[PDB]
């Protein structure tokens, strides 16, 4: 129980492995599902309710859904497996091994500079300490969608609809 | 109906929210206290680990700034329990 | 964390009945048992059947639908704010932008399951 | 910087290297796209919470949405291409070398 | 005159759901700019009070802060209390 | 396409760019970026053939990649600095991922391919529009960001982008691919003087897009798009060959045409700055590019190819409609030197 | 911005998230506000070039806030160094910090 | 680099206000009308030194304000308010709608008993202002000097010397 946040990010780095490497695109698609479930689970440990839930309804239920529906359509006549392929096992288990040999590497040493600085202390220590009082600071900032960020809902909208008018305008096929 | 009720329910968060008020300075003081009772403590305790590290200097401030800077959660409860820190760290957010 | 056992506990029980189900009968299987139902006779396979581009584009437009959904659930904690007319003007904005997007896919055939 | 940021960046670097190295299908480089975007939405959420940036916490409902509407258009793309070909394999995608 | 009544005829004789929507939709656009009961709403928020009212030192010349919370003076809720 | 939804999308990518370049927020600018590409995509399909698909295809790939290493570049920005304002960026690595999108988005030379295979497969128009009003938005970014750029980083990708587009269009007969490595070397020119001097790069960008809408519309009064179908123009409309030769003339920077000024301008500012090995190197690759101008210009005005018999029909006929601007554009893209100091209005 | 359009029409289209130490709803504090507010306070009008050199105290206070980078190696030096001293048997934490 | 100044742990004792959230939500109404002297004192304070260790004394008399307020409560019917904050502890929000029977009978005692009357709606959430003795803190940001400004442009603009003097142009 002491250690959630570090098994949540390392399971989210083994989906990214397994989807990354490319079976067939339903397999693919269950490892995103997978990643974003506990990438979700992950930012619930640092009080981003909202936004993990977010991640659920719009991506997993959203976003995916819609992909897995679209390579239910196109797909191969065997729609493939992982097994078939020699190179998904190699691309996965590189992935793998270069993932348990980083964090062994960062759990015994703490100090690793792979590109960036970084050091396996814990993950609730970098917590501040405080009271967030009678609201939840996220909802707060997120409801000011709509008094602080008039420009950010124009040019989303704006972009939405056009991207309706885009899907019409590409899919029409003439 | 709707309207009256939902009126009447902003005066009782209002109420709510002013008894919060006046219960917030007991609150604030406690709290204070706490904290520099778990960092002076901390200090303490360091003072004896850190003896034969060679050039340590105990309670020496991270900060050019001498300014007071809110601790986080590894400089209070970096020497106490797991289930200590794991409370002060996740017992809200797992709190259902 | 409660939530979590609770997890564990329906994930666990539903593969527990997943294994009852599936282990308990008592089996006997043959080539023509288990060959794919067709009303009597055999399936054809023919090549990738699942088409026609009506299926991707409701996906596609409930996507984007979903997208603006996902900008109208802060609304609850929107109407908290002082500054009202203005949450007030956005709210209604964003609501009629997806009138316009389902006028704009209605008019422009869009929704229809043509021939 | 703690781990879960180097594991974040990780999986970042990990959909980046799996889009830039294709295979056949073209729905598996945009499931590392999509991997890419999901990678950056837990980045900027936990960078965005841990700083308490308050009205920073709208960014990634803007990223979520905006990468959406991108994944809807490769999304038509893929399926332009396949009314094509019949597949979503990139390598019918060569006729302009000439 | 006859042609849009003929209109809206045509409209709820074939199309009843489009008609109670935009008339719902345009209801929902319109009414708030005419009632008296906005201000009211905004005053709510603003009246709801979240944070700590942390206080001032009186420099003298201040008499219209309160000095107590229950002196004759900041803002008043009875107002709020029969609406 | 409906003519109100073609407006629509045209005004959207030009909103997208504009978003850019009035932003000083990092999400505003990830935003326009996006919405450029979302409005430029149906631009490219407008014909809709498997080439115009496939021309999409590949530059969604190439921009919706870039886009998201932009992205992660700002995240990283913001890890270590907390700052959204677009000013120097506070990581190197950061500022390497920004200065590799920013590449890819304008096709630099180690991210060149798109570049002559989209531009291939499009219209004339939408080739026009590629190659002139897409180069503004990222050009713009790196003008602001260009005080923390690697300058070694900058300038490899410069000095390759000058070498490919020359020996890329070298090699070929479409009149659209040898557009996009003219494109290439001089997006080579813009970004080498963007480490010293801004205001040279803005100036380039000027007398190429100048250069560049003359060159497209030429094309497209011509209605040809290989350098054989440029060779039957002569017998119907030699005004337009002529005016295409002083063009080319002008991209291959021959005095005293406009295109000279900035190879000239971007030289002395490097040699200011003790850069004198790049600009004699860069000096000295432009004659490929000078070298396939004037086998266009050997083949379209200078000499006279062979026509048709059904030539005769196409000279009782005129254009339906007449190119706006192609006049100023001939006339800015030729005849400009003179006025060179006029540049420190750009400061 | 490339044309600072904001400015020259006084219009605050995206400033009011460029910071964290600007004004936020319910006035909730970003975490590293006073730093921030420091740093932009001493690099404030004397230029980039300035402030790199000028403001690097303040800057490196502000970095040291968001990302605990040094305050962590200290943690997880005094972490370390306790146990090397728990297995020889030398150092035993006290009662209010076991409980 | 510095030694952060810490207060000892006995700089930190205090005579703890031992009563739990229902005790303390039930009195909170008159906790505040009887106890804003040092509180609102003590939260200037706080806020102006944005310090914990500069307000330590003033929340030690915090601390002494509650205690002699519930030693008050206590002495005439620490009974009916036992059964208030009682009736507050069942509902698991803590909610004062559902205890106004027993609010009523604690309320008609502080009058009639101690004079306490209950702050109306919206009064507590008053800024209110204190009359303190401490100075106002000078420097509460510890902040550095400033860097000095780049000098400013004067004089009037006079034409290009020789024009812009770029190669063989005279203009
Ligand atoms: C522009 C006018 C386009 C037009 O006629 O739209 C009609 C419009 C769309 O008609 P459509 O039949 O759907 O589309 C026809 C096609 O546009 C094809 O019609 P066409 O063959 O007449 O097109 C010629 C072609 C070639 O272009 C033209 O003929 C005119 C545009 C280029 C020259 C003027 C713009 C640049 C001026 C500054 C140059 C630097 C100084 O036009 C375009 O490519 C237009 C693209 C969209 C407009 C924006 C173009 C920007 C180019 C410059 C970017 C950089 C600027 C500086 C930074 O209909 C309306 O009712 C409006
Ligand atoms: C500083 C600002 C300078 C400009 C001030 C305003 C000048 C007049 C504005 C109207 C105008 O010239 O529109 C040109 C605008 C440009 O389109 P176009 O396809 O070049 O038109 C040429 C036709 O021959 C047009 O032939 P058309 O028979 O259709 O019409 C004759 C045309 C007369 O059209 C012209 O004279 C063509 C435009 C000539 C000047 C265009 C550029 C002006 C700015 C200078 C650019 C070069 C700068 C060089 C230095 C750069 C830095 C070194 O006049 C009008 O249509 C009425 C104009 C008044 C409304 O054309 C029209 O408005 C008519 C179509
Ligand atoms: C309506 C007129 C109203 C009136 O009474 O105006 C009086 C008005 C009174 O002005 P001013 O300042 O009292 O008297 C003139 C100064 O004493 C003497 O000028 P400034 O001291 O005031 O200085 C003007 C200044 C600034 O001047 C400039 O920036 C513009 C330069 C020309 C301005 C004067 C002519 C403009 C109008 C006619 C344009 C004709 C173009 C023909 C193109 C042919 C191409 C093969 O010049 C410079 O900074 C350097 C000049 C030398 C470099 C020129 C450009 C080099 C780069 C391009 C190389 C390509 C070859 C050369 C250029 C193209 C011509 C071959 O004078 C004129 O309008 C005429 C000025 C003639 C200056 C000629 C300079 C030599 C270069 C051009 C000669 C070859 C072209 C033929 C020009 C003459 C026949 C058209
Ligand atoms: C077409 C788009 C139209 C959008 C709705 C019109 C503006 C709505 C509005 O009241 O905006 C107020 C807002 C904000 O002004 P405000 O007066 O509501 O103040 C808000 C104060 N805070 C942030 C503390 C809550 O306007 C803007 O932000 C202007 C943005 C550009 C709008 C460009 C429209 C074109
Ligand atoms: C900083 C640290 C590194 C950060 C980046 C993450 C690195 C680890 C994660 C790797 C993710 C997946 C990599 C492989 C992706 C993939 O699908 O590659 C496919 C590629 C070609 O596939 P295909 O053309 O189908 O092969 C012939 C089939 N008959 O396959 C091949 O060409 C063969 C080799 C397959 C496995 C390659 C793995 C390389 C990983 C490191 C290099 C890339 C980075
Ligand atoms: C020194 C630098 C410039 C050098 C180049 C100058 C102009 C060169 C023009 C082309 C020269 C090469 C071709 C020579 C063969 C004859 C011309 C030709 O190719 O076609 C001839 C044809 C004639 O058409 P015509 O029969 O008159 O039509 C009547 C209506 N049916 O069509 C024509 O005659 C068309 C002619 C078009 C001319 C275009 C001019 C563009 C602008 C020139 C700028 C010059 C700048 C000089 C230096 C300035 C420095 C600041
Ligand atoms: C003082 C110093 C004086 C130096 C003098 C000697 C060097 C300069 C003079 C070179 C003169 C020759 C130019 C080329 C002439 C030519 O036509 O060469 C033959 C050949 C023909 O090619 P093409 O017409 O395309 O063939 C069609 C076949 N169906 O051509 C080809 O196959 C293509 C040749 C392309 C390049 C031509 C020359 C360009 C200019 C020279 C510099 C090259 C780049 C230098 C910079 C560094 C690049 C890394």
């Amino acid at each position: 129980t002491m250690y959630i946040a570090f098994i949540l990010s390392t399971i989210f780095v083994i989906g990214f492995v397994g989807f990354s490497s490319k079976p067939s695109p339903i397999y693919g698609g269950l490892g995103l599902i997978v990643s974003g479930g506990v990438g979700c689970g992950i930012v619930l440990n640092f009080g981003g309710s909202f936004l993990g839930l977010m991640v659920f309804l719009i991506y997993l239920g959203g976003m995916l859904v819609v992909f897995g529906y679209t390579t239910a359509m196109a797909t191969e006549m065997y729609p493939e497996v992982w097994v078939s392929n020699k190179t998904v096992f190699g691309a996965f288990v590189s992935g793998l091994m270069m993932e348990f040999c980083m964090v062994y590497y960062a759990l015994k040493e703490e100090e690793v500079e792979i590109i960036f600085k970084f050091n396996g202390l814990g993950d609730w220590v970098i917590y501040d300490t405080g009271d967030s009082g009678f609201f939840s600071e996220e909802a707060m900032g997120i409801a000011a969608l709509y008094s602080y960020g008039t420009w950010l809902v124009i040019v989303t909208g704006w972009s939405l609809l056009i991207g309706v008018v885009v899907i019409m305008e590409i899919t029409r096929g003439n | 109906s709707m309207m009256k009720w939902n009126r009447e329910r902003r005066r009782l968060q209002i109420e709510d929210f002013e008894a919060r008020i006046a219960l917030m300075p007991l609150f604030q003081a406690e709290k204070d206290r706490r904290v520099l009772q778990m960092l002076r403590e901390n200090l303490e305790e360091e003072a004896i680990i850190m003896k034969d590290v060679p050039d340590w200097k105990v309670g020496e401030s991270v900060f050019h700034t001498t300014r007071w800077v809110t601790p986080m959660m590894g400089e209070l409860y970096g020497l106490r329990t797991n289930e200590e820190i794991l409370s002060a760290t996740y017992g809200f957010i797992w709190y259902t | 964390m409660n939530i979590m056992l609770t997890l564990l506990t329906n994930v666990t029980l539903a593969s527990l009945l997943v294994l009852i189900a599936f282990w308990l009968p008592q089996l006997n299987a043959y080539s023509e048992k288990t060959s794919p139902y067709e009303c009597g006779f055999d399936p054809m396979g023919s090549a990738r059947l699942p088409f026609s581009m009506k299926f991707f584009l409701v996906a596609i437009t409930f996507l984007l639908f979903d997208l603006e959904i996902a900008l109208l659930l802060p609304l609850p904690w929107a109407s908290q704010t002082n500054n009202l007319k203005t949450m007030l003007t956005m709210a209604l904005f964003l609501l009629i932008l997806l009138a316009a997007s389902l006028a704009y896919e209605w008019t422009q055939k869009g929704l229809e399951w043509a021939e | 910087m703690p781990l879960v940021y180097m594991n974040i960046i990780m999986a970042f670097a990990i959909a980046l290297a799996g889009l830039l190295m294709y295979r056949s299908h073209l729905m598996s480089s945009l499931l590392c796209l999509e991997g890419m975007m999901l990678s950056l939405f837990i980045m900027s959420t936990l960078i965005i919470l841990n700083t308490h940036f308050t009205l920073a916490n709208m960014m990634p409902i803007i990223l979520l949405v905006f990468a959406a509407c991108e994944a809807a258009l490769g999304l038509s793309l893929l399926v332009m291409v396949s009314n094509t070909y019949g597949t979503d394999y990139v390598q019918n995608l060569n006729l302009l070398q000439c | 005159a006859g042609r849009i009544a003929s209109f809206l005829k045509n409209a709820w004789a074939k199309e009843p759901v489009l008609v109670a929507s935009f008339a719902i939709g345009g209801l929902a656009i319109i009414l708030p700019s005419l009632s008296p009961y906005t201000n009211y709403a905004i005053r709510i928020n603003r009246a709801t009070p979240y944070n700590y009212p942390v206080p001032l030192r009186d420099d003298g010349n201040m008499p219209d802060v309160p000095s107590h919370p229950q002196d004759p003076q900041g803002p008043s809720l009875e107002w709020l209390k029969n609406l | 396409m409906n003519p109100i939804i073609y407006t629509t999308l045209i005004m959207t990518v030009m909103s997208g760019t504009m978003l850019v370049m009035i932003s000083s927020h990092w999400l505003l600018i990830w935003i326009g970026f996006e919405m450029n590409l979302l409005a430029m995509i149906p631009v490219l399909m407008k014909n809709f053939n498997p080439r115009a698909t496939e021309a999409a295809t590949k530059y969604f790939l190439t921009q919706a990649t870039a886009s998201m290493m932009l992205m992660m570049a700002i995240i990283i920005n913001l890890l270590y600095s907390g700052q959204w304002t677009i000013t120097k960026m506070f990581n190197p690595v950061a500022m390497t991922m920004m200065t590799m999108a920013l590449a890819m988005k304008l096709g630099l030379s180690p991210f060149h391919f798109w570049v002559p295979e989209v531009t291939q497969g499009i219209s004339l128009q939408a080739g026009l529009l590629l190659l002139t009003w897409q180069k503004l938005a990222p050009l713009s970014v790196l003008c602001q960001i260009s005080q923390s750029i690697n300058p070694n980083l900058m300038l490899t990708m410069a000095m390759l982008s000058i070498l490919i587009g020359g020996w890329g269009g070298l090699n070929q007969t479409q009149l659209r691919k040898i557009m996009a490595y003219s494109s290439i070397a001089h997006m080579g020119w813009m970004t080498a003087v963007l480490p010293y001097n801004t205001t040279m790069t803005i100036l380039n960008l000027l007398i190429y897009i100048t250069m560049t809408l003359a060159m497209f519309m030429l094309l497209i009064h011509s209605s040809a798009t290989t350098t054989l179908s440029l060779s039957h123009t002569w017998n119907k409309m030699p005004v337009i060959t002529s005016l295409m030769m002083v063009t080319l003339l002008s991209m291959g920077g021959l005095p005293p045409l406009s295109g000279f000024m900035p190879k000239w301008m971007i030289i002395q500012e490097m040699t200011k700055n003790e850069s004198i090995i790049m600009p004699t190197l860069m000096a000295m690759t432009a004659l490929l590019n000078l070298y396939f101008y004037m086998r266009l210009a050997y083949s379209s005005s200078l000499t006279m190819f062979p026509s048709t018999n059904n030539m005769k029909m196409k000279w009782q006929f005129e254009h339906t409609k007449q190119m706006k601007l192609l006049p100023t554009m001939i006339v800015l893209s030729t005849l400009v030197l003179p006025m060179t100091p006029a540049l420190s209005s750009l400061n | 911005p490339f044309f600072d359009v904001q400015k020259r029409l006084g219009l605050d289209l995206d400033r009011w998230m460029t910071i964290q130490s600007a004004e936020q709803p319910h006035k909730i504090p970003g975490r590293c506000h006073a730093f921030e507010k420091e740093w932009i306070e001493c690099a404030h009008g004397i230029g980039g070039i300035r402030a790199e050199k000028e403001c690097k105290i303040e800057f490196d206070d502000f970095v040291e806030c968001l990302l605990r980078q040094k305050t962590m190696k200290r943690l997880s030096a005094i972490k370390r160094q306790r146990d090397k001293l728990i297995k020889e048997g030398k150092y035993t934490p006290p009662p209010h910090h076991l409980g | 680099p510095g030694i952060v100044e810490l207060p000892t742990l006995e700089d930190l004792k205090v005579q703890e206000v031992k009563v739990s959230s229902s005790v303390l939500k039930a009195a909170a109404h008159h906790y505040g009308a009887q106890c804003d002297k040092p509180n609102k004192e003590f939260m200037l304070c706080r806020w102006e030194e944005k310090d914990p260790r500069r307000c330590l004394e003033e929340g030690k008399l915090v601390n002494q304000c509650a205690l002699d307020f519930f030693r008050q409560i206590k002495r005439h019917c620490a009974e009916p308010f036992t059964e208030y904050w009682t009736c507050i502890d069942y509902s698991g929000l803590q909610l004062f709608r559902h205890c106004r029977k027993q609010q009523a009978k604690f309320d008609e005692c502080v009058l009639d008993k101690l004079g306490w009357v209950r702050p109306d709606l919206g009064e507590l959430s008053k800024v209110t202002k204190v009359k303190t003795d401490r100075p106002l803190p000078e420097n509460p940001y510890h902040s550095r000097a400033r860097p000095e400004p780049n000098p400013e442009a004067e004089g009037d603009l006079k034409p290009a010397k020789h024009g812009s003097r770029l190669f063989f142009w005279t203009m």
